[PDB]
């Protein structure tokens, strides 16, 4: 339907968020916080890890300042995180038993949003 | 002991050529590549069942769709055959390694006496697709280019009728489905005058 | 009798509500309630036309992102009856569903000759959101006509520039452009930006 359109949209902008990141980043003690990483991120369910990350997120872009304004930023993926995610269950999303750096990190949930949006097209 | 570099491309999400180079080894040998995808049920270590040549030597490797997992993490292993300890191994992720075929079926049509729209077709879903579009007259010693996104049409607002016009387009897994950095072969170019 | 916002996509959100008929004496506000954020805000509606109020609620800087394409906010004009409050009309509004940008800014001839001119232009306060799904149209001021009169220029791509072709020489033009991103069914053009005047060369 355009619910799944809907869907759609919304993870462009979370994708977009996370490119612009990204993007930043790729223009050193960021290089060295260290991220959870989700065990499994297939389904929208999963989002919960990336969530739960945004505080430690937010607080490595506020100490790197020297383009982003990060209380915004960390806000709004806040929000379209929470309306993709779903209803809170017990058991949304299970971490991996190693951190990794804040590219692994981005990268990683590039990825996730990418191979939902190509299922929905 | 280093092993030749793979390197994986995804051609249209319709098969996969991984290819290296092996005259870097001291004699001639036909090295082997297996493969398996990270966190999933393709756990089973595979055998390259489709190898392919260069001067009679294994240089490569062909995936049929499939085989294709496009977001699981791909991990692709050269081996030397007859020395089992000697091994190489890379994680790829193929989303960043598709290139799409280049775009067809380039038309024009009018907008009015001095607007154009240029439209093609990909056989692809559209909206994993970005591209380039290249146009010239016979007044210009060179390509302008102009970038599009998944809408996948161009206008051209204002055509001078003494000229004549080409056109041609490409096109990237990038940046909604992948973030691929190559490019599609050009399309055929079209004309009008 | 209509009540009309739209965001510029970053922050700014600007409303006008039109009555048909009894027309209010006493202040008027717009209030945003969003669903999801912990701020209101206001803005005291002020006269435009005959029968039209309008105001701007201004909710951070020029190029910030306050919101998003899951918010929703609930706007209310509240006029004061006596000592009271009441709520006039209320929309809940989908802020990338009723986009209208700045107009472009920053035209200026990138290069002249006597029966061509590229122009080129930035828009301004515009989401990172967009990515590219813009498009633009263009229009050029003849020595004829008038505005009216003029074609519109369709650019369906985010191009910043334009070439104009077969011109007349040494002749003294005018011209305009204005943006929209595809996304949201009730978005609309933005305004024209300002016209940049420019002349040929005269061969
Ligand atoms: C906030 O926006 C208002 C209104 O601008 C219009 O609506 C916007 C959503 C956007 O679509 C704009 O392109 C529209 O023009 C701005 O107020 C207008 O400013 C112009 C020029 O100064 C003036 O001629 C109009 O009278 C103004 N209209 C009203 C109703 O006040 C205002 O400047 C914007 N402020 C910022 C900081 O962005
Ligand atoms: C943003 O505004 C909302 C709604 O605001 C209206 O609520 C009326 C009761 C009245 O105060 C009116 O002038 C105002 O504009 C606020 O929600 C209200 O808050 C209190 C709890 O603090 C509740 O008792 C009300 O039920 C609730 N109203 C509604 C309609 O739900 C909200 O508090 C306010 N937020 C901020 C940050 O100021
Ligand atoms: C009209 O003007 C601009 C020059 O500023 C041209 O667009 C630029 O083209 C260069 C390469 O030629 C790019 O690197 C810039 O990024 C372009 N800028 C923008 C805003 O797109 C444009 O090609 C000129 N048009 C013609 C027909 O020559
Ligand atoms: C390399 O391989 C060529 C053909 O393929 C090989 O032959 C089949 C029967 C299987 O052994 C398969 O695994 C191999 O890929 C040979 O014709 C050629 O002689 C081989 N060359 C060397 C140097 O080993
Ligand atoms: C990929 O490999 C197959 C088999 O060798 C071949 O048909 C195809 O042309 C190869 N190259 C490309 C660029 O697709
Ligand atoms: C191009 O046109 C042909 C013939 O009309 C058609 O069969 C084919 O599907 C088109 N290609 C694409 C990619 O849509
Ligand atoms: C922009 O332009 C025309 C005229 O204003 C309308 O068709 C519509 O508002 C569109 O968005």
């Amino acid at each position: 339907s355009s619910s799944t359109k809907k869907t759609q949209l919304q993870l462009e902008h979370l994708l977009l968020d996370l490119q612009m990141i990204l993007n930043g980043i790729n223009n050193t003690r960021m290089l060295t916080a260290k991220f959870a990483m989700p065990k499994k991120a297939t389904e929208l369910k999963h989002l919960q890890c990336l969530e739960e990350e945004l505080k430690p997120l937010e607080e490595v872009l506020n100490g790197a300042q020297s383009h982003l304004r990060p209380r915004d930023l960390i806000s709004n993926i806040n929000v379209i995180v929470l309306e993709l995610k779903g209803s809170e269950t017990t058991f949304m999303c299970e971490y991996a038993d190693e951190t990794a750096t804040i590219v692994e990190f981005l990268n990683r949930w590039i990825t996730f949003a990418q191979s939902i949006i190509s299922t929905l097209t | 002991l280093p092993l030749p570099e793979v390197q994986c491309f995804v051609f249209n999400v319709e098969y996969m050529n991984c290819t290296w180079n092996s005259s870097s080894e001291p004699q001639p040998t036909n090295l082997t590549l297996h493969y398996w995808y990270k966190n999933s049920d393709n756990d089973k270590v595979q055998k390259c069942s489709h190898y392919l040549f260069s001067e009679e030597i294994t240089s490569g490797c062909q995936l049929q769709k499939k085989e294709i997992h496009l977001y699981q993490t791909f991990v692709v292993q050269l081996q030397d055959p007859r020395e089992p300890r000697r091994q190489a191994t890379q994680m790829l992720k193929l989303q960043n390694l598709v290139i799409p075929w280049a775009p067809e079926n380039l038309t024009l049509h009018k907008l009015s006496e001095s607007q154009l729209e240029l439209n093609w077709n990909n056989r692809f879903l559209n909206h994993c697709l970005e591209h380039l579009v290249q146009y010239r007259t016979d007044w210009d010693h060179s390509w302008t280019e102009q970038s599009v996104d998944y809408r996948h049409k161009f206008s051209l607002p204002s055509v001078d009728g003494q000229k004549r016009y080409t056109f041609r387009v490409r096109s990237r897994f990038n940046p909604l489905c992948g973030s691929a950095q190559h490019w599609s072969e050009w399309s055929h170019p079209i004309h009008w005058g | 009798s209509q009540f009309t916002c739209f965001y510029n996509s970053r922050a700014n959100i600007s409303c006008v509500w039109s009555q048909d008929g009894a027309l209010q004496d006493t202040s008027c506000q717009v209030h945003a309630w969003p669903d999801r954020r912990r701020w209101n805000q206001t803005c005291e509606l002020l006269p435009v036309s005959q029968a039209s109020w309008a105001c701007n609620l201004i909710l951070g800087a020029p190029d910030s992102q306050k919101l998003t394409t899951v918010d929703i906010v609930t706007l209310r004009v509240l006029c004061r009856e006596g000592v009271r409050w009441r709520v006039m009309a209320i929309q809940d509004f989908k802020p990338f569903e009723n986009l209208r940008l700045m107009a472009p800014i920053s035209l200026q001839v990138v290069h002249v000759e006597t029966h061509r001119c590229n122009i080129s232009w930035e828009i301004s306060q515009a989401s990172h959101y967009f990515e590219r799904h813009l498009e633009f149209e263009a229009r050029t001021l003849s020595p004829g006509h008038t505005w009216e009169e003029a074609p519109l220029l369709t650019l369906k791509q985010k191009q910043e520039w334009i070439c104009l072709e077969t011109l007349t020489p040494d002749t003294q033009y005018e011209f305009q452009v204005r943006v929209k991103p595809l996304q949201g069914e009730f978005t609309t053009w933005s305004p024209w930006s300002q016209p940049l005047a420019f002349r040929t060369k005269p061969a």
